[PDB]
């Protein structure tokens, strides 16, 4: 849903931290 | 929320025939940094999950046959079907996926217009089994027909019934277009022993079927 | 492909709570957005909300005090829990695999692409019941040019839903399996018929098997015809 204006980070899929 | 309001509510259309399916939101669907409108379409046939078709408006997902095209933008969007196919009748849904809470419209029946066809008409006796247990159900059939709209009537020992009958009849046929109805008369055991004649009479348009079967012949 | 398979209980009694699993092959629920949809005749398809690969959570508002959604990524699995339960949650449900968009460094949703096969969901007081199952027998005798039209009649069961099959699934070609009616007993009722060769009767058999997953019950009838 775009206009909720609050897009996740790319992080997909979370990845070890590291 | 987004409301999204679908016209027509149902359509029906000869086979090969083009079809239309008008869904507007009341809020535009166009997100200005993408430039795309989110807008979605799929369809349900009975007993599935809907299917995907169509999404940012325009783009077909793969799979779908090119008859199904989607286009608008802003409030107002359209699903055209080019040549309708008997296996397109289905329950079409448009869907905003612009703003939380996600919605739907109400849905599209769409429908083929197809040529008349009568019903074969079957009647079955309650089965010794039930009749054990205190009930009678006698059933009646109408298989594949058209047009859906049919008036079934039952008579006992020429008594026409009320109130002791119900209908039920399938979605359209998938690959001949046709419907197929029953109708259940609920007797009482007793009831049913002290008749004779039972009659399921199918009415449409200027012809009347009466199917029966005397009871113990 | 991608095949999304919801698990529920069937019947779910008023101020319980529903809980719903959807196992997932062919795609990681690690990976996008994962929704909760359910329907109903009156009134359509409700989004209840869904699960990011963030493990954020975006409920509706018409029910966001009761609902919970998560994931389970040891076992591939996205779960729902619906609190305080009443009649007007009866629907059936659907999870969704939703794609996602992303134009610079944040995502966000765009589509349902997958719909797995939905439970149905009957929230009732009402005692659980499985059917009877009758025969409607074709005559040994055709009246209708060497075609015979035999079935099920499946009866006086609760809550919805019956599917029917024919010979394990080998017999598919002109079976009509009617909607249920809902009996002035208050218990669902529905039949399953099927035309073939009249002059099959003697020789070929023809099971109806009746599936009541809310009773945990099948029923498999041959359907013999009459002298």
């Amino acid at each position: 849903q775009p206009a909720d204006g609050n897009p996740d980070p790319n992080a997909n899929p979370n990845v070890d931290p590291n | 929320d987004i409301v999204m309001t679908q016209s027509p509510e149902s359509l029906a259309v000869s086979l090969g025939e083009r079809a239309t399916i008008n869904c507007k939101s009341n809020q535009s669907l166009l997100y200005s940094s993408t430039n795309k409108n989110y807008l979605v379409w799929y369809l349900q046939k009975p007993g599935q999950p809907p299917k995907l078709l169509i999404y940012w408006a325009s783009t077909r997902e793969s799979g779908v046959p090119d008859r199904f095209s989607g286009s608008g933008s802003g409030t107002d969007f359209t699903l055209t079907i080019s040549s309708l196919q008997a296996e397109d009748v289905a329950v079409y849904y448009c869907q905003q996926y612009y703003l939380s809470p996600l919605t739907f419209g109400g849905g599209t029946t769409v429908e083929i217009k197809r040529t008349v066809a009568a019903p074969s008409v079957f009647i079955f006796p309650p089965s010794d089994e039930q009749l054990k247990s205190g009930t009678a159900s006698v059933v009646c059939l109408l298989n594949n027909f058209y047009p859906r709209e049919a008036k079934v009537q039952w008579k006992v020992d020429n008594a026409l019934q009320s109130g002791n009958s119900q209908e039920s009849v399938t979605e359209q046929d998938s690959k001949d277009s046709t419907y197929s109805l029953s109708s259940t008369l609920t007797l009482s055991k007793a009831d049913y022993e002290k008749h004779k004649v039972y009659a399921c009479e199918v009415t449409q348009g200027t012809t009347s079927v009466t199917k029966s079967f005397n009871r113990g012949e | 492909k991608v095949q999304l398979q919801e698990s529920g209980p069937g019947q779910v009694k008023p101020s319980e709570t529903l809980s719903l699993t959807c196992s997932v092959s062919g795609a990681s629920v690690t990976v996008d957005y994962w929704s909760w949809i359910r329907q109903t005749p009156e009134r359509g398809l409700e989004w209840i909300g869904y699960i990011s690969y963030t493990g954020r959570t975006n409920y509706n508002p018409s029910l966001k005090s009761r609902v919970t959604i998560s994931t389970d990524t040891a076992k591939n699995q996205v779960s729902l829990k619906l609190s305080s339960v009443t009649a007007a949650d009866t629907a059936v449900y659907y999870c969704t695999r939703d794609r996602s968009e992303c134009p610079d460094g944040s995502c966000f949703a765009y589509v349902m692409a997958v719909w797995g096969h939905g439970t149905t969901v009957t929230v009732s007081s009402a005692s659980t019941k499985g059917p009877s199952v009758f025969p409607l027998a074709p005559s040994s005798k055709s009246t209708s040019g060497g075609t015979a039209a035999l079935g099920c009649l499946v009866k006086d069961y609760f809550p919805e839903p019956v599917t029917v099959s024919w010979n394990s699934g080998a017999l598919t070609s002109g079976v009509h399996t009617f909607p249920a009616v809902l009996q002035s007993s208050g218990l669902y009722s529905l039949s399953s018929v099927v035309t073939v060769p009249s002059s099959s009767l003697g020789t070929q058999t023809y099971i109806c098997n009746v599936n009541h997953k809310p009773s945990n019950t099948k029923v498999d009838k041959k359907v013999e015809p009459k002298s």
